[PDB]
């Protein structure tokens, strides 16, 4: 007579905001040092056994299984961030928080409802967004050399900041490829590729536009070195397709079963003939290809590489400019690809690789990363993705904003000037905002080793002034304006930050009643 | 309660015999102990709550319909509570936590009665004559839904469904969606009967910026992938044609059960030819007829996605039966199921395509969704909402599903009420003065069923962390002027109720909050035939399983 | 519960509860389960039954205390009955196996009026004013035999005591053993007739012999020998005197010594020789004070050595030893002596006197039981029974302490009343009767109890194989004809239903405790309505 | 249900009253055949 | 963990006063006023010391009564002697309760001859050994075949008296326990 088999009992009242706020606080301090140029780096046993060595929030949280239900709305912040943007994927999490960590003296102190606090968020969001549209600005897109410090920003808290010269010009040529004209930028990750080659040296690396696959071919009387060649995607197999009919042949006569194999090669060499209709001499296939039909393409020479798959012949027909046909009837001049050069197969004792190059404004690249080991190929890979992260937004939207704990502090100074001309009940929790931006301001002195006590106070005082474009620095820790280094990030990745944090803070402040046992 | 009771004594049955009142005294407290969940969710003060599956998975939930559908009960009285929070959404959609809390404080309150040796029958009589004394003063004091030169009703009636929600902030700004969705999913039915049909428009789970800026797509939204990437994803261009096809298109096998055999081995390569043949005429005079867009219910084989590739077509894989009959009847197509027509040959027509402006197709956050906007014949519209995750959105979508069937009732029921207890006040004013009328042994039943009724406004306050008693005497002051309020308007002291926010009685209409009385109707009778049934039970048999 | 331990009691889930008409249902039935076995056994044509205890001993009986003494229950209902045949066999004595069959017809037609929805409380009145009624009309009809002489006042003895042997084993020998049992009481009986001293008669069986040899003797038993028996075994008075002269002693034959611990110290061979000189004078002076006072046998209670042994063989003085205190308190008593504490306090008056001592067999080598006898009448009689079998003479002491019980309850005057089922029915009718006119709420309240006393006739139809109906029938139809209640029913057949004739009577006071112990049971049982019960 | 325990009852005390079963359960019989002839004196015919 | 345990539990009050030079004075006099406090208990229940020879009304004046005691629950064990001055082993046994008398005062010795025990005794059975304790009997004792017979001795006899629980098993006085000063002195020149 439980009358329920899911949590008969209950934790109501204030000792499950406890245990909520208490387990929001948890998940940022495991982080809480992963911020700056001197950020530390974690790792994390799977139990399948694969390693990673990890200081992005996002792989932090994502290869983290947590029991408590009310900190799992944190752990998917970064989630939420990485496929949005893919960047400051740790300032959302330790933002709200601070949130959560500032907003908890209010109940069980004041009592206030947290519905008046709902309200007191929504419009220090909408306060947000006015501050930092008035504190960003517009930029020039098409500079080059303009493009390079603000893909240097995100990566100056990478390990490959020592390699920043070649890893701007690696991104940037990559981004600007895949890019097209048509929101303006419709480009996406999807397109570009990035082949992980444990071995070599990162300094050696270049931005070749082609599909690199990673089989030998078939037949050994091929040439590997093609100067004009002509690709041809197809999605038949080169093997005799089997009927899924399940068709049986009544074999009286002594001539059918031989005319039957006849037939096989006869039909191999029909298709075949028609593949030499327009002549190619690189034929791309994923699936098999039977060794009967190796010998009838000899002479016209049309390499053959086969099991390749589904995405990658999409990426093969956009940089050739090759359409997909399944049938080997329906092959014409247009259906084969043109402007293609460079087909040549570097031999390494590993595996084989085979490059390709051009000479329908979609475009593909690979990225080929060379290194010491599986794990920091891994790490290098993420910081490619994190560096055309950051060229998305600026390119999407020309907006563009101060970072490192500047533009955070003009959140809080604009607020904490209305906060006390607001004079009413939300104006309690509306204070808690304007306290909640001097965390990231703070962990940065806290990383770098300063005292941020005296840090802050000169800070407040020198905002005071008037001025916004004044941050910390992560090395030395001065209060010198950012217009002479040159950190600068986008204004998408603050919006979404801010935007993120409240959201996430509205979600959680409203939980009362923590039960479990339900086994759905 | 005290012990457990003696075991078949000389009775031989198999399972558990008990009797009296201890029982009675077990379903009160079965239904206050799934109650009490429900209580600290209903009003805007009310809090969230989460249900933990012991797997990590979890779901945020503030309406109680989805709650006690996952809290498996074993109980049987309160089993009942369970259904009637299920059965108060299909018909209603709004209301769950106020059946739930209303049927347990009506035996709650008829708990008292039991032991005073007023019989149930008396009980529910006196319950009954109540009800139906009810019904017709909220046939009385329902208003008419104009009120003012301008509409000025449906955004208020927006903000009492979305209230007690995480976007019960945003409204303002969702007050405006809601009611410019539903106004162009209408329909024409029964010679001049409108409908609105509920989830026709598509609740997308997306991630991104918020839900602030949730941007409402002016048509629908399909919520499915492109087949191969090297098609066009942007299709510009008045006039979109619009196929909708339901045949099996990729290459499938002969009949179900028959054998394909042949003894020329000539004809073998001729035979595997036309069955790959006639799968490719299909789609041969579908590009004659010229569809931009295609969609399909079945898979899509490669050996139709070249056609489409090079003919510039959009073919779609893996939709779902109750999608398509909305593209069609949006788009003005006719679903299509085969290829056929009366006669003996086999053809497709023009007139079986649709038509549209704009077709693009998005992404945002690993959600890949086909924007169909500008339907000729008839609009739609689709609800991108915006939020953390996938378990906040389903709050989110819960409570836009509510809020749909809400504004379909005042559409369809033009008489409205005011919310914060007004009802629920003036009942119990109404019936004191018809339980001295008639005499004898009702009154105590008539009396305590309006006293069962104030729960609904005292909940507000005691989840408000104020002084209740302080708002209930003043909206009993009010509500007791209310009858004597001497008509020659100046009929003032009525349609008050409370305003949490800020702790005082002002008139709800100027305020913005109203719902539909056919919610009051159906809960009041529910939540009745659900006091009956617990009521009336005596004695339990609890029979083991074998 | 709210997911909370909800306890409030210690040991929450061993113990249980019951409540409203089930919590009946367990009484009433509970209460059949022990009248079936009581229901069978009254009546003179009852059944014995054997209780099995727990260390294998068995006891045959047909009496409901002993019966309901010796069985392990569980049901509290039951132990209140085990209680109530306790409560009428200690004081009366009579009726034990009565008072559980009419508490449960009590009971039983309780149970109808429950479910008519009467109260308990006006059910228990009704029977406490239909108890009191009863008893104040059978006060009236009832006759004194206080008038006749003594002659006449032995044979009403005899007419109860032949009631009470019956209906137990020992209904053989019964025209004996009632003359026994009132020769018992004209030995030891006060001369104004009233409040004799039951604690006098004590009983005493023996596992030997056949019901037969049992007869009368005045004295005490002692299972013991003399002491080192090379003298004669019976013992004979002198030819000229008042008696054997018995002589008790407290004091063991030895010198004397302090009670506290002592230490005598001999320093020297001089003292050693006194120590032997006061040890032989001490024997020597102890046998010459008992010599001079007359004494032939001597009663000791701590025992002697073997030294006084040919002292007391030589002078022709028989001795015993390891006499229990309670045996003294007994033969004081009977033979009218004083028991003197020491040899300096004896004196010739303090003596007793009796017949004469001898001992027999009573078969091969059993044991030496000392018998006494007197030669007139005295305050004391120990009743000789034998028996072929343990369990026979074991529940012949039981139904001989009931037939004394039986005659003590006469010795109060004025308590007489014609028993065999004619005091149920004379009580019945007068109920009923009052019933038409007292109707109220209470009228089948009255009927019940009416139908409750009529059961103890329908009980002995059911032992004596007759039809119940009939019987009933009959005897209510000769109660309404003729105001004469001395008719009941007889079920040894002997023919008549007539009853003065039968020479059967029973105590007064014994049959209107029936119905107290019966109602004033009912009133408790009624009461209960929540039975909480721990587990063992 | 309620009629055959209440009958039942009835037995349970005559059979303690030297009574057979055959004779207890042919009254029953008897008076019941007799119960249906009262009954048909009683009711009154309705119209179709 | 008993190295600091056998400080203060292997010595007694005399024994206790070797560690006044090593250990601390508050440590020390602590127990020491604990173990006095025990030593004055038993002086206060040294309520005996010799044969208590008792006749048989006595017997219960002395034995069952006195084994309860205060009857807090001061119990006393009483035990009986059921003598017989023509068997060996009875004299052997007497012999026991004047020795043991001396040493435990707190334990009652009683003494009576079997013939003025029990009705007609066995004289085989004889001696015999019974042992009160609040009333209630603790230990029917038969014939000293088990305790060696004839060839019993002092050392049998007191363990005895603690399988009963009429004496601790860690009690200075056993003969077990109270090892002899050349014993003690060997040990610590051997150490
Ligand atoms: N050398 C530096 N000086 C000042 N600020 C820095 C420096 N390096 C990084 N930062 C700040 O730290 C932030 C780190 O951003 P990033 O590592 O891309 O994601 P996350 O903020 O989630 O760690 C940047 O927004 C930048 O403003
Ligand atoms: N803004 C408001 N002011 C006062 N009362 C309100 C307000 N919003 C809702 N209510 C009250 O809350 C009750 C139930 O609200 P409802 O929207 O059904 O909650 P839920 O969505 O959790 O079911 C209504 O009867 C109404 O009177
Ligand atoms: N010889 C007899 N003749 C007629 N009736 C007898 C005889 N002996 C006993 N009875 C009746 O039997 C009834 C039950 O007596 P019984 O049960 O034997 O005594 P108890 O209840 O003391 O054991 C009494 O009411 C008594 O009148
Ligand atoms: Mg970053
Ligand atoms: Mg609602
Ligand atoms: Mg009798």
């Amino acid at each position: 007579v439980v009358f329920m088999n899911a949590s008969q009992e209950r934790t109501t009242g204030r000792q499950a905001q406890i245990s909520n706020i208490t387990a929001a606080k948890a998940v940022a301090d495991v982080i809480r040092t992963c911020l700056g140029p001197k950020a530390m780096l974690k790792m994390l046993l799977d139990p399948m056994g694969g390693l990673v060595l990890t200081n992005d929030g996002h792989a932090i949280l994502r290869e983290i299984d947590v029991a408590h239900p009310a900190a799992k709305s944190m752990l998917e912040l970064s989630r939420t961030q990485d496929e949005e943007v893919g960047d400051g994927t740790t300032t959302v999490i330790i933002l709200a928080g601070e949130i959560l960590a500032q907003c908890a003296p209010y109940l069980i102190e004041k009592n206030i409802h947290p519905v008046i606090i709902i309200q007191a968020l929504k419009k220090a969001l909408t306060d947000a967004l006015e501050v930092i549209k008035q504190v960003s600005k517009p930029v020039d897109v098409e500079n080059d050399a303009a493009m390079k410090k603000l893909i240097q920003a995100s990566i100056g808290t990478k390990y490959v900041i020592h390699w920043s010269e070649k890893m701007c010009e690696l991104a940037l040529d990559a981004v600007k490829t895949v890019r097209k004209d048509l929101n303006f930028e419709i480009d996406i990750k999807r397109y570009v590729r990035v082949e992980k080659i444990p071995g070599g040296d990162v300094l050696d690396s270049r931005v070749l536009k082609g599909v690199l696959l990673n089989k030998d071919v078939v037949h050994p009387k091929m040439s590997r070195h093609i100067e004009n060649p002509r690709v041809v995607l197809l999605d038949c197999p080169l093997e005799y397709k089997k009927g899924e009919s399940q068709t049986n042949i009544e074999i009286e006569k002594e001539e059918d079963w031989n005319r039957i194999l006849q037939i096989e090669e006869e039909q191999v060499q029909l298709m075949c003939e028609q593949i030499l209709a327009v002549r190619p001499t690189l034929v791309i296939t994923e699936k098999g290809v039977s060794d009967l039909a190796q010998h009838y393409l000899l002479k016209g020479g049309c390499s053959v590489l086969r099991r390749v798959k589904k995405s990658d012949n999409n990426r093969i027909a956009r940089v050739t400019g090759a359409t997909i046909v399944n049938r080997v009837e329906d092959l014409k001049e247009s259906d084969v690809g043109t402007n293609c050069g460079l087909f040549k197969v570097e031999m390494i004792g590993d595996e084989y690789f085979s490059f390709l190059d051009n000479c329908g404004l979609q475009k593909a690249c690979t990225i080929m990363l060379r290194g010491g080991s599986k794990d920091i190929l891994n790490e290098i890979d993420r910081n490619l993705q994190d560096a055309m992260a950051v060229a998305r937004n600026v390119m999407l939207s020309p907006s563009l904003s101060p970072g490192g704990g500047a533009t955070e502090m003009a959140v809080s100074v604009k607020l904490a000037e209305k906060a006390k001309q607001l004079e009413g009940i939300q104006q309690w929790p509306y204070q808690a905002v304007a306290d909640a931006m001097e965390c990231i301001p703070r962990t940065l002195i806290q990383n770098a080793g300063g005292d941020p006590i005296r840090l802050l106070s000169q800070l407040r005082a020198k905002h005071a002034q008037g001025n916004f474009t004044t941050g910390i620095d992560g090395d030395k820790g001065k209060i010198v304006d950012m217009v002479s280094y040159g950190i600068w990030e986008p204004e998408v990745i603050k919006q979404q930050s801010v935007k993120t944090a409240i959201e996430s803070a509205c979600l959680l402040l409203r939980v009362d009643d923590i039960v479990s046992g339900v086994r759905k | 309660q005290l012990f457990n009771n003696s075991r078949s004594d000389t009775l031989f049955l198999g399972g558990e015999k008990i009797s009296g009142d201890d029982i009675r005294n077990q379903n009160v407290l079965a239904t206050m102990a799934v109650a009490n969940v429900v209580k600290s969710s209903l009003g805007p003060v009310g809090l969230d709550k989460m249900l933990v599956d012991d797997i990590g998975d979890f779901t945020v939930t503030n309406d109680g319909a989805t709650i006690l559908s996952l809290l498996d009960v074993q109980h049987p009285a309160g089993k009942i509570l369970v259904e009637l929070a299920q059965q108060q959404d299909r018909e209603i959609g709004d209301g769950t936590t106020s059946v739930v809390i209303i049927a347990s404080e009506l035996l709650k309150r008829a708990n008292e009665l039991v032991k005073n040796k007023i019989h149930p029958t008396t009980i529910i009589t006196g319950f009954r004559v109540a009800l139906r004394e009810a019904i017709r003063f909220i046939n009385e004091v329902l208003s008419t839904s104009v009120d003012t030169l301008g509409k000025e009703t449906l955004i208020n009636i927006a903000k009492t469904s979305m209230s007690s929600k995480i976007i019960g902030a945003d409204s303002d700004f969702f007050s405006n969606m809601v009611v410019d969705a539903l106004l162009a999913v209408k329909t024409q039915n029964s010679k001049g009967e409108i409908k609105y049909p509920v989830k026709a428009v598509n609740v997308l789970k997306a991630h991104g910026k918020s839900a602030t800026e949730s941007l409402l797509v002016p048509g629908y939204a399909l919520n499915c992938t492109v087949a191969s990437q090297a098609m066009p994803k942007r299709i510009a261009g008045g006039n979109v044609k619009i196929a909708c096809l339901d045949l099996n298109l990729q290459k499938a096998r002969m009949a179900m059960g028959v054998q394909i055999n042949i003894d020329d081995p000539e004809q073998l390569e001729q035979i595997r030819k036309r069955e790959a043949g006639i799968v490719l005429e299909r789609v041969k005079k579908i590009i004659d007829a010229g569809a931009q867009v295609v969609l399909t219910t079945k898979g899509i084989d490669d050996l139709c996605l070249k056609e489409f590739v090079e003919a510039k077509i959009m073919g779609v894989r893996r939709c779902k039966k109750e999608d398509l009959r909305r593209i069609a009847r949006a788009t003005g197509a006719t679903l299509v199921s085969s290829m056929s027509n009366l006669e003996g040959e086999e053809t497709f027509e023009s007139s079986y395509l649709g038509l549209c402006d704009e077709v693009v197709q998005a992404k945002f956050s690993d959600d890949e969704c086909i924007l169909i906007k500008g339907t000729s014949k008839h609009s739609s519209s689709s609800i991108i909402l915006r939020g953390a995750n996938d378990y906040s959105l389903d709050e989110m979508e819960r409570s836009l599903h509510d809020s749909l069937s809400v504004v379909k009732r005042t559409l369809e029921s033009g008489n409205v009420v005011p919310g914060g207890g007004c009802v629920e006040a003036a009942l119990n004013i109404y019936l004191d003065n018809f339980a001295t009328t008639v005499g004898s042994r009702e009154q105590l039943a008539i009396a305590e069923f309006a006293a069962a009724l104030l729960i609904i406004p005292k909940t507000l306050a005691v989840n408000a962390a104020k002084d209740s008693s302080e708002l209930v005497a003043k909206l009993r002051s009010y509500h007791a002027a209310s009858q004597m309020a001497k008509p020659e308007k100046r009929r003032s002291y009525r349609n008050y109720g409370l305003d949490l926010i800020r702790g005082k009685i002002v008139d709800e209409i100027h305020a913005g909050v109203l719902e539909p009385t056919i919610s009051k109707v159906k809960s009041l009778k529910s939540a009745l035939e659900a006091c009956v049934a617990i009521l009336r039970i005596d004695t339990m048999i609890t029979v083991d399983p074998e | 519960e709210m997911g909370r331990p909800f306890i409030i009691v210690k040991d929450q889930g061993n113990k249980k509860r019951q409540h409203g008409l089930e919590a009946k249902k367990s009484h009433i039935l509970a209460a059949r389960s022990v009248a079936s076995i009581i229901k069978t056994s009254l009546g003179p044509r009852g059944l014995d039954k054997i209780l099995i205890s727990p260390d294998g001993e068995i006891t045959i009986t047909n009496d409901g205390a002993t019966i309901l003494s010796q069985m392990e229950l569980d049901n509290e209902i039951a132990k209140l009955l085990v209680q109530l045949s306790k409560s009428q066999d200690d004081e009366i004595g009579d009726g034990t196996t009565g008072v559980v069959v009419l508490a449960s017809a009590l009971l039983d037609q309780a149970l109808e009026l429950i479910q008519k929805g009467i109260h308990p409380i006006k059910i228990a009145n009704g029977f406490d004013e239909a108890a009191k009624l009863a008893i104040s009309k059978l006060e009236e009809t009832c006759d004194d035999i206080s008038a006749s002489n003594d002659e006449l006042f032995r044979d009403f003895l005899l007419r109860a005591a032949k009631t009470s042997l019956g209906s137990k084993i020992v209904s053989k020998d019964h025209d004996r053993f009632a003359e026994m049992a009132v020769e018992a009481v004209i030995n030891v009986m006060d001369k104004d007739r009233k409040d004799v001293d039951f604690d006098l008669i004590k009983m005493q069986g023996r596992v030997g012999g056949s019901i037969s040899d049992s007869k009368l003797i005045n004295g005490v038993i002692l299972d013991k020998d003399f002491s080192h028996p090379q003298m004669p075994k019976c013992v004979l008075p002198k030819e000229g005197s008042d008696g054997v002269k018995l002589a008790i002693l407290t004091c063991p034959f030895e010198p004397p010594k302090p009670k506290t611990k002592h230490k005598l110290d001999i320093s020297s061979v001089e003292e050693y020789q006194k120590l032997q000189t006061y040890e032989q004078d001490k024997f020597k002076e102890m046998i010459d004070d008992v010599k001079k006072a007359g004494a032939d046998v001597v009663i000791c209670q701590w025992g002697f050595d073997d030294e006084a042994n040919h002292l007391l063989l030589q002078n022709d003085l028989p001795a015993v030893r390891w006499v229990g205190g309670q045996e003294l308190e007994h033969i004081a008593i009977s033979t009218n002596g004083r028991i003197v504490p020491r040899f300096q306090d004896l004196s010739k008056d303090k003596l007793g006197t009796c017949s004469r001592i001898y001992e027999q067999e009573f078969g091969t080598t059993k044991d030496r039981m000392l018998i006494i006898e007197q030669s007139k009448e005295t305050k004391t009689v120990t009743c000789f029974v034998r028996g072929s079998n343990k369990m026979i003479v074991d529940e012949a002491e039981r139904a001989l302490h009931d037939s004394l019980c039986v005659v003590r309850n006469l010795v109060k005057d004025s308590r007489v009343v014609y028993g065999g089922g004619a005091a149920e029915v004379t009580m019945s009718l007068a109920v009923s009767e009052e019933a038409d006119k007292q109707r109220g709420i209470d009228q089948y309240a009255f009927r019940g109890f009416a139908q409750a006393l009529d059961t103890i006739p329908m009980t002995l139809a059911e032992n004596s194989g007759l039809d119940p109906i009939g019987t009933l029938s009959t005897l209510k139809s000769k109660q309404l004809k003729e105001k004469i209640s001395n008719i009941g029913v007889d079920c040894l057949g002997y023919g008549s239903n007539d009853m003065k004739e039968l020479f059967v009577v029973d105590p007064f006071i014994g049959k209107k405790q029936q119905i107290l112990l019966a109602t004033q049971l009912c009133r408790m049982i009624l009461k209960i309505d929540n039975v909480i019960i721990s587990g063992k | 249900v309620i009629l055959t325990g209440a009958l039942l009852g009835a037995a349970e005390r005559l059979l303690n009253k030297g009574i057979h079963p055959t004779i207890i359960a042919d009254s029953f019989q008897s008076a019941a055949k007799r119960s249906v002839d009262i009954l048909l004196e009683m009711c009154h015919k309705v119209s179709l | 963990a008993k190295q600091h345990e056998n400080r203060l539990e292997d010595k007694d009050l005399s024994d206790l006063e070797e560690l006044e030079d090593d250990e601390d004075e508050d440590f020390l006099e602590a127990y020491k006023i604990k173990r006095l406090n025990e030593i004055r208990k038993l002086q206060e229940r040294s309520k005996f010391g010799e044969v208590f020879h008792i006749n048989k009304p006595e017997y219960n004046k002395e034995v069952t009564l006195a084994s309860q005691g205060k009857k807090d629950d001061g119990g006393v064990y009483v035990f009986v002697h059921l003598s017989l001055q023509s068997k060996l082993q009875s004299r052997i046994l007497s012999h026991l309760f004047q020795s043991a008398a001396c040493k435990f005062r707190e334990i009652k010795f009683v003494e009576i001859p079997a013939n003025r025990a029990i009705e007609n005794y066995p004289e085989s059975n004889c001696p015999t050994l019974i042992v009160y304790y609040r009333g209630e009997v603790i230990k029917n004792m038969i014939t000293l075949l088990e305790l060696g017979g004839n060839n019993s001795k002092m050392e049998d006899f007191e363990d005895f008296m603690v399988k009963v629980g009429a004496v601790a098993e860690g009690d200075n006085r056993l003969i077990m326990n109270r090892d002899d000063e050349e014993s003690r002195e060997e040990r610590k020149l051997h150490y």
